[PDB]
């Protein structure tokens, strides 16, 4: 099934991007970024513009080409609200390892049309759409988030958030923890990677030794990863997560910015996903400007229990 | 958005969806009119109007009650008077109520049975789900807390279509039988492709009822637009009625702000969704009372932030801010300036927390101190909302 392609998540220093909507103004800027980075991006796609030169690198008109040419293993999508399923679909069509769609407003049912064919496959996963990308501290960044404020380490951050993650990456890097891999699954309601997809490789990653998993309102993702954890992180060795669920004063039937962020008939509430996470052990940080020091802490406790009994 | 009733109901009914026959009334001998037009041997006789409970309201005209049946049209122009112009106040309006532009005037049938039916993207599903109940006439989720068997879903695929087996077997389990299964079955397809084709994201029909003649009729409905297709869904989205939404969110509207007005005393204001759900939190985690969620989005100018300002600055319960903007790589100091500049021009008068994040975070919160107006500065967002809680008392 398509969760065999999971381990694409985990972008390192070998994996070359190429970037859908190069020429536009969002394209344009976080590719500078990238390569301001050190990240390989190695060019992108415009309809029409196949041939062009962009920021010393190629342009082509389709993905097929892009990858043929420069052997690129991962995609980036800056291509507007109307176009941009169709995008994905090339993406997977091309059979590229690693899709990133950063673009808010795709409406919710391309993206059924879209995860429709992508769960029928296993050679292409999609992280987004409505969702800043995925980075590896040092070694590759793909998305819009700040390089600065990481710093290689030893917490995985998957989160629905994209400002929010900025803030445990933050607290985490001020703490002195460090992230192994952050991944933003975006604030939409259909998507191609869930929690629970994040779990699998953070839990099976040795780099990985804490979790933050950050929340919000709306569908049922997180109480679905609570019974993940509950079935993999149980036990000795586990790993300490600690997760933050954000709309805690919502209204009800309001979407709160966040297509996917609303409580609707009863269901997707924060205090529901609060409960469902500390059954399965999972600290829950009330404030969010402490997940850093929460995760910090428990990372504590276990030292002051190894003391106690030596 | 929302669309009034007849708007709702008459884009149904263009997609071969059976409702209650029904004209609009602007004037009250347009609704005696109307009464006369319909061929009805009663007539039921609603406000238009977005708010719920509009059953039990009053009007400032006196009149108790926004919807009324009578047989008569007669009664039906003189009731229309006591509504058409005047103000319609319930258990969903501000005490001033809702102005009553048009009145729908409709046939009243009678119900001999009652099911539930909606269709919906379900998130957990992956794609368009029917959901139907043989108990209908109440609200859905008292119904699955109470008896889940009979709660009934069928999952279609987009790509191959509603198909007539899910048809007949939805209609069978909501206990439609001979005639009334084909009626049913007929409009549950009908139901499906309206959904598909105006990008909803659920469509709701409850009663999904039988008439003693022998007819299947969506008694009442409602539908919800993914905000994300209005591209697409123009002729729809433009009939929307922004005349009854908090007025501070339809000016936000109109620079992609998104705003979302709470019961509060503490406004703030956040670039990120999920943030501004945070920043909200946790004001009130620390005792306060948050007066709104406000999302600039990704980029923060010099310009949106002026109208961010402008917005909360202009509202009565607002007696304090704090914002809370992650700079990225952006230099804070550039942003500081812009909000020490909409803050003397919007001459500021209650104060203000910023806290600040990104490249040169130090020359930031100076300027932010040095301004000589009624700002300061914090280190984090705990910072922030414990000096903003206090600032109130
Ligand atoms: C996707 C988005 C970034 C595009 O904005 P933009 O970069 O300002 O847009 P542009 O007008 O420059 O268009 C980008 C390019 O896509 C190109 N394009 C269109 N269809 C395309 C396709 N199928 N494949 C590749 N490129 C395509 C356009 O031609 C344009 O390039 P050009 O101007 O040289 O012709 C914007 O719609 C968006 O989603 N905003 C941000 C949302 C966000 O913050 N999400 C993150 C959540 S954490």
């Amino acid at each position: 099934s398509y969760t065999a392609s999971r381990q694409h998540l985990y972008v390192d220093k070998n994996t070359k991007i190429i970037c859908q909507g190069f020429t536009g103004k969002q394209g344009t800027f976080h590719s500078q970024q990238a390569l301001e980075y050190g990240t390989k991006l190695v060019g992108g796609t415009t309809p029409g513009k196949g041939g062009q030169t962009h920021l010393g690198l190629p342009v082509f008109n389709t993905v097929k080409e892009a990858k043929e040419q420069t052997g690129a293993t991962a995609s980036v999508i800056y291509v507007p609200p109307p176009f941009a399923a169709a995008a994905i679909n090339e993406a997977i069509e091309a059979e590229i390892p690693l899709v990133v769609c950063i673009t808010e407003g795709i409406p919710q049912q391309d993206m059924v049309r879209v995860k429709h064919k992508l769960l029928r496959q296993e050679k292409t996963r999609l992280i987004g759409p409505n969702c800043p990308g995925v980075i590896n501290p040092g070694e590759c960044k793909i998305g819009i988030m700040p390089g600065h404020i990481h710093k290689k380490g030893r917490i995985g951050i998957v989160s629905r958030s994209g400002t929010l993650t900025y803030e445990a990456v933050h607290q985490t890097t001020q703490v002195g923890l460090g992230q192994s891999l952050c991944v933003g699954i975006g604030g939409d309601p259909f998507n191609g990677t869930d929690f629970i997809d994040c779990l699998e490789i953070f839990l099976n990653d040795s780099a990985t030794e804490g979790i933050i998993l950050i929340g919000e309102i709306g569908g049922n993702a997180e109480e679905n990863a609570a019974e993940f954890l509950k079935q993999h992180n149980s036990g000795p060795n586990s790993k300490p997560v600690v997760s933050f669920i954000a709309g805690l004063t919502a209204p009800p039937g309001r979407r709160m910015g966040h297509a996917g962020a609303i409580i609707a008939g009863g269901k997707g509430g924060a205090k529901e996903k609060i409960s469902a996470l500390q059954s399965a052990g999972v600290v829950v940080s009330m404030s969010p400007a402490q997940l850093g020091t929460t995760i910090y802490k428990e990372f504590e406790k276990r030292k002051m229990l190894e003391n106690l009994y030596f | 958005m929302n669309l009034q009733e007849y708007q709702s109901k008459k884009l149904m009914s263009d997609n071969g969806v059976r409702v209650q026959r029904f004209f609009v009334a602007d004037t009250a001998n347009e609704a005696l009119e109307a009464a006369k037009r319909l061929n009805a041997k009663e007539i039921v006789l609603k406000a238009q109007i977005l708010a719920g409970g509009r059953g039990k309201g009053v009007f400032n005209s006196g009149l108790k009650g926004g919807v009324h049946l009578t047989k008569d049209p007669n009664v039906v122009g003189q009731l229309a008077k006591q509504m058409i112009g005047y103000n319609l106040a319930t258990k969903q309006t501000p005490k001033e109520g809702v102005k009553v532009n048009k009145v729908m005037v409709a046939e009243a049938l009678d119900i001999s049975r009652e099911t539930y039916l909606a269709i919906l993207m379900d998130r957990s599903c992956n794609g368009p789900v029917l959901v139907g109940s043989p108990q209908g006439g109440v609200d859905i989720e008292e119904v699955a807390a109470s008896n889940p068997e009979l709660i009934f879903k069928e999952q279609i695929d987009i790509f191959e279509g509603i198909k007539d087996s899910q048809a007949q077997r939805m209609a069978e389990n909501l206990g439609f039988v001979g005639p009334l299964k084909s009626q049913a079955a007929d409009q549950i397809t009908k139901l499906y492709n309206l959904f598909l084709k105006i990008d909803a994201t659920q469509v709701e029909v409850n009663p999904f009822g039988e008439t003693p003649e022998g007819q299947v009729v969506c008694f009442d409905a409602k539908i919800n637009f993914d905000d994300n297709a209005e591209f697409r869904q123009k002729d729809i989205f433009a009939m929307d009625d922004k005349s009854e939404n908090e007025p501070i969110e339809n000016e936000a509207a109109k620079y992609d702000l998104k705003y979302i007005g709470l019961d509060g005393n503490i406004a703030c204001f956040v670039n990120g969704a999920g943030l501004a759900m945070a920043t909200c939190d946790i004001i009130f985690l620390n005792g306060g009372k948050p007066a709104n969620f406000l999302d600039l989005g990704g980029g923060v100018k010099e310009a949106q932030v002026y109208q961010a300002f402008k917005l909360l600055t202009a509202d009565p319960k607002v007696e304090a801010i704090l914002v809370n903007i992650f700079g990225g790589i952006v230099n804070c100091a550039i942003i500081a300036n812009g909000i020490t500049k909409a803050c003397r021009e919007l001459e500021l008068k209650v104060p203000l927390v910023v806290r600040l994040e990104g490249t040169n975070v130090q020359e930031a919160q100076k300027i932010l101190n040095n301004s000589g107006l009624p700002i300061t500065s914090a280190i984090d967002l705990e910072d922030a909302a414990k000096k903003a809680v206090a600032s109130v008392a």
